[PDB]
């Protein structure tokens, strides 16, 4: 249910066993548990400027 | 010997680790100088 456009890259994060979203600094979600693996998720939005 | 608190509405400033690890807090409501 969780909606957006970025690229789905390797996060690097330590997540907690219980934790499923990541955020740094504001309501962007900067992190994401897959669903079915359980493998921890970047998201970066595309290339812009 | 066991311990019984009663929790209120309130407001906290959170201290996150680069782990994620919650490290420290501050009681919005304790005394001025939290405020």
């Amino acid at each position: 249910g969780l909606k957006g456009t970025g690229v789905l890259t390797e996060s690097n994060k330590k997540f907690l066993p219980f934790q499923q979203f990541g955020r740094d600094i504001a309501d962007t979600t900067d992190a994401v548990r897959d669903p079915q693996t359980l493998e921890i998720l970047d998201i970066t939005p595309c290339s812009f400027g | 010997a066991y311990y019984v608190g009663y929790l209120q509405p309130r407001t906290f400033l959170l201290k996150y680790n680069e782990n994620g690890t919650i490290t420290d807090a501050v009681d919005c409501a304790l005394d001025p100088l939290s405020e």
